[PDB]
């Protein structure tokens, strides 16, 4: 799995290409790949950490 | 140390940003032009399916049988170079 | 579809081995 | 792969080989169409060896089974080792065309 | 003749096939200089087909 | 009596140099692909054969693509 | 150290996209400012670690 | 002027890999088989 | 082309969704009244990816800071290491 | 490619077509590297010299950086006598980046490509030495890296084995280039920006000449000019 | 290992000299690495 | 959508303040350390 092949590159391009046309008709959820990457509690924890760094550097 | 794993995490997050940027750019170009990108999809995905369906007649139990050579004139990949490989001595 | 012919006149019976032809009895 | 089920194939091939190697060589035939030929006491009709040939074609095709596999290995590994010069949809690919173009790059000289 | 018996141990018939859709392609080679070099050109490409970003996407969606 | 003195240097058709030279001047696309692939082979294996100094009528032929 | 750099399998210091609209993000230039900050600070640390023995 | 000359020996190997390390090991053998045959001409 | 062991192989050893998606695309590439609806869906999908990308940018900006701060401490050690 | 190297809004590159352009621009930069020797008379408003200095500050490819440094080194051979585009279009970011490559003590080909460009840039010496020894971060790298590149990849006689009891006779590839660059830098007369620099480096170069006897045969003119 | 016949303004001995001048440079470039 | 919208507008004023604060810190660090290095050179 360290290297890529012709079939691997073609299958990678095909899996990256089908999921774009799959979202226009909206027949897939694609919410677990959304919320686990956004993570709004992690975002507000990030804002609290930047505010804590402001309070520590002032 | 922790610097190598930290740079690994920053590089992985930059690759996630590159994925999000390319997925934004594809829908942005599809919003700019709707015509010549769907025919582009119907061409390129069909060619990618033809490439991924180009290695199916060379399996273990598929080559030991006789449903490759016999009566498969619609395949056109093999059984046409036997007049060329015999003239070169490859047998 | 090309198929290998199953020659039943040459093969010997396995279950009974008594109703075969006299040239295939020995 | 799967060597456990290939010995079971070879044991069925060798069974038919040992069965065909127990048939008598003095095998003759008699069809139901010879009555139009009027076979006399010494006639030698031309429909006597219609099954002795077919009893040898199978016996000598079960022995040339390993002979045809070498010709098939010399054919498949010569028509499929390239697979990107006669097949059009594999040579019209963006990865394959760029790879075949980029493997022919001559090295750059210095000054 | 000189042909072998068909109850021989080499009978797999597919062991060195190596189909051309499974060939390894030359991709971008990431290089490492040291622990305190963040302005140097990191990776190198000479005759590569794919980009470092689209290979890093494959590295992302596999590991 | 006349089919015994054929020169062997040109009995296989025309040679590959003028064959690939007329291939780019023709309109057959698979023939143009084959000629450009073989010129990519000659440019790696023997660059002095297809150099512009030896062949003067080679520089307008590659600019059209 | 060696003469050639060490070939590694993991990616390092990937690109940043510049085709994103800056009217909504307004942070890619600030990320570039952070990158040039890190490069200047690493430049000074590398010059100090080379001048600490020569 | 026309001179029918033999072309150079082009290494056209049967299999066609794409990695560089699987080409040099056969290219060195091709050079050892080519230069030792063209050495006796001169 | 000789079936010999093909009898013995048979003795021993006895999608639609993407085609429907491609047919839907082929029906959408006939009338001009649907491409505006596809573009209006893709506009809010692009807004969803803007919201996807900006949080990743902010997380990169956060994760740069600690790696910088360790080098700031290494820099502040030099103020005494040079005075010695 | 200048739009991609800068980041302008015009001609936004399509990500599905980036593989049709990344392998395209290398074959154009190779032709620029090939024709870089014959465009050696350069003008002030040279589009090639304006474009490639913005190419160099964006790319992250080692081979491309080496190609740009070679194309800019072999273009300024017979450079000028009074003024050229090289004295003005350097906007203090590229010149601070080419000199900063010399800290890469592992890789050597980038050091060769940087020292060759500096050797071709230092050839006028009138408005080049004061330009190179101008800022506070570009004139202090060579205070320590330039003696360090002399005894590089050379088996110097160590002293830790002599202190813990309880000769190379050769040089390297970068050493002759660094000695030639330092000897041509030593030709700065009338106590300008070069002679003021070379007086603070000789007590450190003399420590390296005490250990390497090829450095006695090398650096001939710098010892005569102190 | 394929061969070819072609027309050229150079003779066969000069083509062999150019092959020597190309293949010795290729050998000196490949044996060094 | 409002949860991600709330913590994305007020964050940019935090980022653009703290990066400028680190710039104002590093400028006062380097302008002291370069003078210390010139005194060490003397």
């Amino acid at each position: 799995y360290n290297n890529v092949t012709l079939k691997n590159l073609t299958a990678f391009q095909l899996l990256s290409q089908r999921e774009n046309i799959c979202e226009l008709l909206n027949l897939v959820e694609s919410t677990e790949r959304h919320n686990s990457i956004i993570n709004p509690e992690r975002q507000r924890m990030s804002l609290e950490e930047m505010k804590k760094m402001l309070d520590a550097l002032k | 140390a922790e610097d190598t794993a930290k740079l690994r995490e920053i590089t992985k997050l930059a690759l996630q940003l590159n994925s999000s940027a390319q997925k934004y750019q594809f829908f942005h170009e599809l919003s700019l032009h709707p015509r010549e990108t769907l025919t582009h999809y119907l061409w390129s995905s069909k060619q990618n399916e033809l490439v991924l369906q180009g290695d199916q007649y060379f399996n273990e139990d598929a080559a030991r049988t006789s449903d490759i050579y016999s009566n498969n004139n619609n395949d056109r990949s093999l059984m046409g170079n036997i007049s060329l490989l015999y003239s070169q001595g490859r047998l | 579809k090309k198929e290998f012919p199953v020659n039943l006149t040459i093969k010997k019976n396995v279950y009974d081995s008594a109703q075969d032809f006299n040239a295939l009895q020995d | 792969g799967d060597p456990d089920t290939e010995i079971r194939i070879s044991a069925r091939i060798s069974n038919r080989i040992n069965e065909l190697e127990r048939l008598p060589a003095n095998l003759g035939t008699y069809s139901l169409d010879d009555c139009l030929e009027f076979i006399t006491k010494d006639d030698l009709s031309s429909r006597m060896d219609t099954f002795k040939i077919k009893a040898l074609v199978e016996l000598k095709s079960l022995k040339l089974l390993t002979k045809q596999k070498s010709i098939r290995q010399k054919l498949i590994n010569n028509v499929a080792s390239q697979a990107h010069h006669n097949i059009p949809y594999l040579r019209d690919s963006p990865f394959t065309a760029a790879a075949q173009r980029s493997v022919q790059i001559r090295s750059k000289v210095i000054v | 003749s000189n042909i072998p018996d068909p109850t021989l141990p080499p009978t797999e018939m597919m062991t060195r096939f190596l189909h051309p859709n499974w060939y390894a392609l030359p991709t971008t080679v990431w290089l490492k200089y040291g622990n305190y070099n963040s302005w140097a050109p990191s990776f190198n490409e000479n005759g590569t087909v794919v980009d470092s970003t689209t290979r890093g996407l494959i590295w992302l969606e596999r590991i | 009596n006349v089919f015994q003195s054929l020169p062997k240097e040109t009995a296989r058709g025309v040679d590959d140099l003028t064959r690939m030279e007329m291939a780019l001047l023709s309109g057959i696309p698979e023939e143009i692909k084959w000629s450009l692939k073989k010129y990519l082979t000659y440019s790696n294996k023997a660059p002095y054969m297809i150099s512009l100094r030896t062949l003067p009528d080679l520089l307008p032929l590659f600019k059209t693509f | 150290t060696q003469t050639n750099p060490v070939p590694v399998t993991y990616p390092t210091d990937a690109y940043i996209p510049t085709y994103l609209p800056d009217d909504k993000v307004s942070n890619l230039a600030d990320l570039k400012k952070l990158i040039e900050m890190d490069s200047r600070l690493d430049l000074y640390l590398t010059r100090r670690r080379l001048d600490t023995s020569i | 002027p026309l001179n029918w000359v033999q072309g150079p020996a082009i290494f056209h190997m049967l299999t066609s890999p794409y990695t560089q390390d699987e080409i040099i090991n056969h290219e060195m053998n091709f050079l050892k088989g080519r230069l030792l045959e063209l050495q006796e001409i001169t | 082309s000789l079936p010999i062991e093909d009898n013995y192989i048979r003795e021993v050893v006895g999608s639609k969704l993407m085609e429907c998606v491609n047919d839907a695309v082929q029906t959408l590439l006939q009338g001009d009244d649907k491409l505006g609806k596809v573009s209006d869906k893709s506009r809010e999908i692009s807004e969803k990816y803007i919201e996807e990308s900006q949080a990743i940018i902010q997380e990169l900006v956060k994760l740069t800071m600690e790696k910088l701060e360790s080098k700031f401490t290494k820099l502040c050690d030099l103020e005494t290491q040079l005075e010695m | 490619f200048q739009c991609v190297a800068t980041g302008d809004n015009k001609w936004q590159l399509y990500e599905g077509n980036a593989t049709f352009f990344n392998e395209l621009t290398h074959y154009t930069l190779d032709l620029m590297e090939a024709i870089s020797s014959y465009i050696a008379p350069a003008m002030k408003d040279d589009h090639y010299f304006q474009t490639l200095v913005s190419i160099l500050n964006y790319t992250k490819d080692r081979y491309m950086v080496i190609s740009i440094l070679r194309s800019l080194s072999r273009l300024l051979v017979r450079s000028k006598a009074n003024e050229e585009s090289a004295a003005d279009n350097l906007d203090h970011k590229t010149l601070s980046l080419i000199v900063s490559f010399l800290l890469l003590e592992c890789d050597s080909e980038l050091i060769i490509a940087s020292l060759d460009f500096l050797y071709q840039y230092i050839l006028p010496g009138s408005q080049r030495i004061t330009e190179l020894f101008k800022s506070k971060e570009c004139s202090l790298i060579l205070e320590a890296t330039l003696p360090n590149l002399l005894s590089y990849n050379i088996a110097t006689p160590d002293y830790h084995l002599l202190q813990k009891h309880k000769f190379p006779q050769e040089l390297s590839d970068v050493s002759k280039v660094a000695c030639t660059f330092l000897c041509l830098l030593s030709n700065d007369t009338d106590d300008g920006a070069g002679s003021a620099f070379c007086q603070r480096i000789r007590p450190l170069v003399l420590h390296k000449l005490a250990d390497i006897p090829p450095l006695t045969l090398a650096l001939s003119e710098y010892m005569e000019n102190t | 290992a394929v061969f070819d016949l072609m027309t050229s303004p150079f003779t066969q001995e000069e083509v062999l000299i150019k092959e020597i001048d190309f293949l010795k440079n290729k050998l000196l470039d490949l044996q060094s690495l």
